[PDB]
């Protein structure tokens, strides 16, 4: 076990590294003909060395976060020549947030965003991607549409900026907002007007602006265009839909982890998890990330629809029996929740 | 037709009321038309013949 | 409308405990509490009060056939971590209008009982609690 | 649940044996001798477990 | 599963002390209270609570038939040194699903009864007591 | 070992007060009350009690048939002398494994009844006291 | 309990498989492992029984 | 037109200390104390006074689940550095007319208590100051 | 966020005076009290203050069971020696956010206890002290 070791050494001051974040998991698809498979990268300084210097400087730019480091960067890597598909099939099988892919082109652009788009719909995943070019009216995509992007005399093109909007949006808190961030490394911008940028910030791209100062980002808008009755102007909002895709996320998990075959399908069952539901609903309402008073209960109308369905007479049935009757395997509930917004536009009318 | 599991949680807005349906009355009604003839009963505003025209829908 | 048949019997009462269902019980009891403070106003002769708060009280009388109540908080209360549960209370009488279903939450015991016997007499357990929350579900 | 003497059953033997069912009363039927033969009914009912559930949120 | 013959009978009891059978007990205690404090939080309509400690309480009936606590306790008492004493009680029900065992440790005594009695009535003694520790042998 | 004979009969008790026995007792009570108090001591949730002392309290019930403690104490407690007496109680049940004898030393009476009668009702009196000291004779 | 959504964690990769053609082979009548969030878990406890008559119904 | 629940309750204040909410807030209070100066004028038997200037004191009270003030001043404090903060308080009865918010403006404290515990008692912390400023917001 | 579990409770403290552990403590505070002037500044209604420094005062009570202080002072002030201290404070309640740690340095003590006992009554020390310096460690 060796003699006892009483060391006392003398060294200069180093450099203190920014917090990592508990929320924020993003995956990125690299192309680079050694080194396939899947790395989990934690630290900046953890990067393994059979990467080209330019994969390198991408990995870097993702790493760096608004307010906080992103808690885990997952990377694929696949050397070429082949279909896209590949990967995304293997990126089903993880859980993450983001995904970006700075070497694009107009093909596997159109495959992401029809990956995602029928993820999000038919596979009631929750998740979503950064683009440099895409006109997707969905919620699930972001069109970041800025050109010739200088950091540090080099040059970006709008497509391989799209890890650093990333890293940037997976570094922002949740009571906070991506409106009017600013990038300090970012140097230099094409020039633009201000008409363009509003015709743009109505038409769905998140782009960057400058203002009095370093760059920023002008809206933290979606790419969503086509509002109804029942999607309105709050899902265009980023932060909007994050909260409610964390929502989401955790009462699958624990639907999941705790209900689907364990428990018979009988009301009392039902009414626990009408309780355990609630339980969660109050421990977000704590958090301050949702306002107060929330309700859950049991979705009456759709019930009794499926038992139309099922060819069961209503008549001579009370709504106790109604409510209390079997439904097979199914479970009909309903919710009410509230979410506000950030602060982005002020008048103040002074008066000499 | 059994499936796979299905698991959705959705998110909407803006629901509205209705107007309760009674159990109440019973009422003997009289219309003239040329095609539908004979009896017609009725429980609900959807399901009225295609047939009578808009002012018999009157 | 009422017939003697309408009054609910305490026989149709069910219970679950921190989820599990629990068939030796013999009552259940949840009340509510008012704080008031007298205000005496100038010129009237009947003195006010002030609403100012509430405390819930309960408890919880069953059969003596297991150990529940020693799993539930023995070890912890020892070490200095105090838990918090949920209960669920049903009265469901059939001649009756219809159900009353109750959810009673953060759950705090106030004591913890390890031995009560006696020669020629059978085991019974009451176990008072307060709480803070509650949630109706199914009221008449 | 229930548990009876099936009565269908106990008929088809009874008609498979020869024997007149005619002008027979239930009661009748119901304990006539059939020989080395025991017909039974019983129901039941089981329930399923949660495979489904629906979720409504209204922001 | 629940039956009435799953309740436990206290003619099934026993009690050693100090390490001694005693044959001649009438009922068994054992209790402990917990400590709390209201704590009123602002914007809350429901006070709540915080428990900081617990009381072990508990008494032991038997019929006279020997000095058992003058031996134990008597002598002792008078010269100001106090002793401390360990108790195992087991309820046994046949009927029941199984056994419950526990050991009482810590154990100061309340008072002493030197004579007790009189004409036309049995003799009884009852010793209440105070604790600080258990165990758990054998729970259900 | 233990047969119901074996408790033993408050009809088989005796009492010798101030070295003269007295034929008319209906109970006797002797008992010691222990001082405690309480001590919390840090990083321990169960709560620890301290011996100070002790109370001995006791009475006696007799049918009225003389003016015993008239005599005994009536004349010196109004000139402001307050006597002190020794009391020997025994209990000897023949069905019993032995007998108990037990001496209370330094008695001091409560108070002092002059009359008490009612029309219809037989006469009795009760005279609770205070003790300082005891002795065993013949323990079990 | 039931074996839906029973999770296999002996089983490492299967196939790439579609979920329509999941669907479809189910409402056949058929066990099939399929691939979702964490390890790989059976999609369905149905048996091979297809035919629906007045006797033998949906249960 | 005074009725008894337009009374406000206390437990509906509301505390920002430096800009940041602070949930375990149980007491505050802000009081200006005026200075005067006695005045005799020739002819007149009552004394009159003068106003010369005003002197703000204050108090807050926590419970104890955070070592807030430290962070807040105990580094600076040592230095010879003295900082300054900005309070809101809300007083906002649903049952009052209206809601009552003031910020208190140069709050400059008295003390730091490094620390105050006691068994079997639960933790609290008072801290006085004084202030130069204030503004009225939704006044009633 | 706050929780009535989360408020700190004594019984969970802990010190060490002298590098040695204190089994026996039933108390410790320690405070810091700033001294400020009055400045009235020309145009000004409001008197401001100005911060010049501070003074250090805390308590310690044991429970007397050693003569601790007696060792630690006792022989050395006769001669005219004045030892100084170092003090740590621990307080780790199992429901609070985290632990908190602060050693106190430059303890001079304000007096010595010699004997103060009281028949019927258990034994108690309360030693006041002045400190100069703190440090932080484990804070919240």
């Amino acid at each position: 076990i060796g003699l006892p070791s009483i060391n006392i050494s003398f060294k200069e001051l180093a450099t203190t590294v920014k917090e990592r974040s508990a929320r924020g998991i993003i995956a990125m698809v690299l192309k680079d003909a050694k080194a396939l498979g899947l790395n989990e990268i934690h630290e900046k300084e953890d990067i393994p060395v059979d990467l080209s210097a330019e994969n390198k400087e991408y990995i870097n730019l993702a790493l760096m976060g608004n307010v906080n480091t992103p808690n885990k960067l997952l990377v694929y890597v696949i050397e070429g020549e082949a279909d896209i598909q590949t990967a995304l099939d293997f990126l089903e099988t993880k859980e993450f947030n983001y995904l970006c892919m700075p070497k694009a082109v107009e093909a596997d652009k159109t495959a992401i965003k029809n990956w995602i788009i029928k993820l999000r719909d038919i596979d009631k995943v929750k998740v979503k991607a950064v683009l440099g070019k895409v006109v997707g009216n969905h919620e699930g995509i972001i069109n970041f549409t800025t050109e010739d992007v200088l950091v540090g005399e080099k040059k970006y093109s709008v497509d391989e900026f799209t890890s650093r909007v990333a890293g940037l949006i997976a570094g922002t808190p949740l009571s906070q907002s991506v409106t009017y961030t600013k990038l300090s490394d970012v140097v230099d911008i094409p020039k633009m007007t201000k008409v363009d940028a509003e015709s743009r910030v109505n038409k769905g791209e998140l782009i960057l602006i400058k203002e009095a100062g370093a760059i920023r980002i002008a809206r933290g808008v979606n790419s969503l265009t086509e509002l109804t009755a029942e999607k309105g102007e709050m899902f265009q909002k980023i932060k909007i839909v994050d909260t409610l895709d964390i929502i989401h996320s955790d009462i699958r998990k624990v639907i999941i982890d705790d209900y689907i075959g364990k428990v018979t399908n009988s009301y009392d069952n039902k009414c626990l998890l009408i309780v355990a539901i609630k339980s969660y609903l109050e421990e977000l309402e704590k958090s301050a990330l949702i306002e107060s008073d929330s309700t859950v209960e049991i979705d009456f109308e759709a019930q009794k629809s499926y038992l139309k369905s099922k060819g069961v007479d209503l008549s001579y049935m009370t709504l106790q029996e109604i409510k209390e009757a079997n439904t097979g395997s199914k479970v009909f509930l309903k919710a009410k929740i509230k979410v506000l917004d950030a602060m982005e536009d002020i008048d103040l009318s002074i008066e000499i | 037709a059994i499936g796979l599991p299905s698991i959705n949680i959705s998110f909407k807005e803006l629901a509205t009321t209705v107007k309760e349906r009674s159990a109440r009355g019973i009422i003997a009604m009289v219309l003239k038309d040329a095609k539908a003839l004979g009896l017609n009963e009725i429980h609900e505003k959807e399901d009225i013949p295609v047939d009578l025209s808009a002012e018999n829908k009157e | 409308n009422m017939e003697a048949r309408n009054v609910m019997s305490g026989t149709w009462g069910e219970l679950w405990l921190d989820g599990n269902k629990v068939a030796e019980v013999k009552k259940f009891q949840a009340k509510m509490e008012f704080t008031k403070e007298d205000i005496i106003i100038a010129g009237q002769m009947g003195t006010d009060t002030k609403y100012m708060g509430y405390k819930g009280k309960g408890s919880i009388t069953l059969y003596h056939v297991s150990s529940r109540m020693h799993k539930l908080i023995g070890e912890k209360i020892k070490r200095g971590s105090e838990p918090r549960f949920v209960a669920i209370s049903k009265l469901n009488d059939p001649d009756s209008y219809g159900a009353e279903r109750i959810a009673v939450k953060n759950i705090a015991f106030d004591d913890l009982t390890l031995a009560d016997w006696e020669v020629g007499v059978k085991g019974e357990i009451e176990a008072p609690f307060t709480f803070t929350e509650y949630d109706f579900l199914d009221i008449i």
